[PDB]
DNA sequence: CGTGTCAGAGTGTCACGGATGC
DNA sequence: GCATCCGTGAGTCGAGG
RNA sequence: CUCGA
């Protein structure tokens, strides 16, 4: 940049990838894979087949690939991340509130650095932490070591609400608790009829 | 609210869709006030 | 500052890496500020100078 | 010139390489949360960039000024806002989940109120449903129905007793 | 509020497949 | 062209902490 | 955490 900055443009972080997706011709890169797919060696063709699966979907649907890079993050309504009071006077909140709070904390600190014209080393190292915060809010633990809460317990991210036996699907959609029901010990009764 | 609707569509949420959903920006990081139990303005529980 | 959705970066296979033909580790180095990436190059100006 | 402003950014990048990674392990023991230590590091070096007095004398230990700034930030984070909230997490076990009671008692009363309401004159029924179901004022109902002020007062006075007649005749508990 | 030695985490699963990488 | 490594999965229900 | 089929 000090020498030939007039000639090229580069960037770091997530905002750079946002620029690559904009300067991207979907139809051309789709056809470029089709040429390799039409006549190619299996070693390097299978790796070209799978790319088309992703690229072709963006082309037909009419939805831009830019959605993979976020300028704004939605906040889930509060009753789905409720903060309950405890019989000891203190409080207890959902882990989603500590994740949303950490995104807000780091996003507001970045707003100060941009205003202050802080050195690029602090702004870039801050922007990195904002990426890890949104990564933790959406899927904590996916990349690297997860955000531990008090007691080295990993916080439950938004995507943790949908996975496995404790997730929303299996715990609250495939099976539910029902009214008009009970349970007790069973005792054999020979006098009863089969019905 | 009848229970017959054919398709359930999913897709990428544009950053412009996220603002279309939102009833305001969560600016401050505070939650509530720990005396009055009233949520702070522009916080994570802003009324 | 824009951020990327981890579902499409770290989720295997990397959906972003398939779109831009970038390697996963190289894509990891970019987003988390370990390496710059060239967004554009005035190739004709470089030739004329 | 332009090269003088770039020397200020090359100065900050220097103290990062010698102090940031060592300062991070200091905040990690004081808080216990790695993501919180990174927040302490950025705030500490931000004050170093705002204090030229600490970046001036290299013959004076600058690493130590950071450890005490980090100490003061963590002891301030350790005050009131952390005091109440930090304790519990709903996702964490040992916290009771919130419950809401059933609407059985409310549904039965609503059924009996709807029964006693049908046995009211169209004038009385259309006045109690505008004062208690719509919550309007005494003069608001008078303006809507095109009647006098005291007319709404008298209708409500009887219509309430008319319902008490219908409820007590069915054994509704006082 | 101001801040000028340094003090520093958990660790006994595994089968299986496929993208990831020297 | 291949060994490596990452991410996925691993019974259901009930009682007390 | 501890137990019941």
């Amino acid at each position: 940049v000090d020498r030939y900055g007039e000639y090229f443009t580069g960037a770091m972080g997530a905002e750079s990838i946002q620029k690559l997706i904009e300067n991207f011709d979907i139809d051309a890169e789709a056809e470029s894979l089709r040429d390799v797919i039409r006549n190619g060696k299996g070693q390097k063709k299978l790796r070209a087949l799978k790319r088309l699966k992703v690229v072709a979907a963006f082309q037909q649907s009419g939805n831009s690939p830019m959605g993979m890079v976020l300028d704004a993050v939605p906040v889930i309504p509060p009753e789905l991340r409720p903060m309950v009071q405890l019989d000891g006077g203190r409080f207890a909140t959902s882990d989603l509130n500590d994740l949303y709070r950490r995104v807000i904390n780091r996003n507001n600190r970045l707003k100060r650095l941009i205003d202050l014209g802080a050195p690029e080393i602090i702004v870039n190292n801050e922007k990195r932490m904002l990426q890890e915060s949104v990564d933790a809010l959406f899927d904590n633990g996916r990349r690297g070591r997860p955000v531990t809460g008090p007691g080295n317990r990993p916080l439950k991210s938004l995507s943790d609400l949908l996975k496995g036996k404790q997730g929303r699907f299996r715990q609250n959609l495939l099976g539910k608790r029902v009214d008009y029901s009970g349970r007790s010990v069973i005792v054999v009764g020979p006098q009863l009829k089969l019905h | 609210d009848v229970n017959f609707f054919d398709e359930l569509r999913i897709g990428l949420a544009t950053a412009e869709d996220i603002r279309q959903w939102s009833y305001g920006e969560v600016k401050k990081p505070e939650t509530i006030n720990y005396r009055t139990l009233k949520p702070e303005k522009d916080g994570l529980f802003c009324e | 500052a824009p951020v990327t959705h981890i579902w499409y970066f770290k989720g295997v296979p990397s959906r972003l890496g398939y779109l831009l033909d970038l390697a996963p580790k190289d894509l990891e180095k970019i987003i988390y500020f370990a390496a710059y990436v060239i967004t554009s190059v005035d190739e004709e100006m470089r030739h004329n100078e | 010139v332009s090269g003088a402003a770039a020397a200020e950014a090359a100065l900050m990048r220097a103290l990062y390489d010698e102090h940031a990674a060592v300062l991070w392990r200091y905040a990690l023991r004081l808080t216990g949360d790695a993501a919180q230590a990174e927040d302490v590091v950025q705030e500490t070096l931000l004050r170093a960039w705002q204090h030229p007095e600490v970046i001036g004398d290299t013959a004076r230990p600058a690493r130590a000024w950071l450890f005490t700034v980090a100490r003061n930030m963590i002891i301030d984070e350790r005050r009131s806002a952390r005091f109440r909230n930090v304790v519990g997490s709903t996702d964490q076990s040992g916290t009771p989940e919130q419950s809401t009671p059933d609407e059985v008692n409310a549904a039965l009363d609503r059924l009996l109120i709807a029964d006693a309401l049908a046995q009211l004159s169209a004038e009385h029924r259309a006045v109690i449903q505008r004062s208690y179901y719509r919550g309007w004022s005494t003069a608001q109902i008078a303006t809507d129905l095109g009647i006098a002020e005291g007319t709404v007062k008298s209708r409500l006075h009887y219509a309430v007793r008319a319902l008490r007649l219908t409820l007590q005749e069915l054994g509704v508990t006082r």
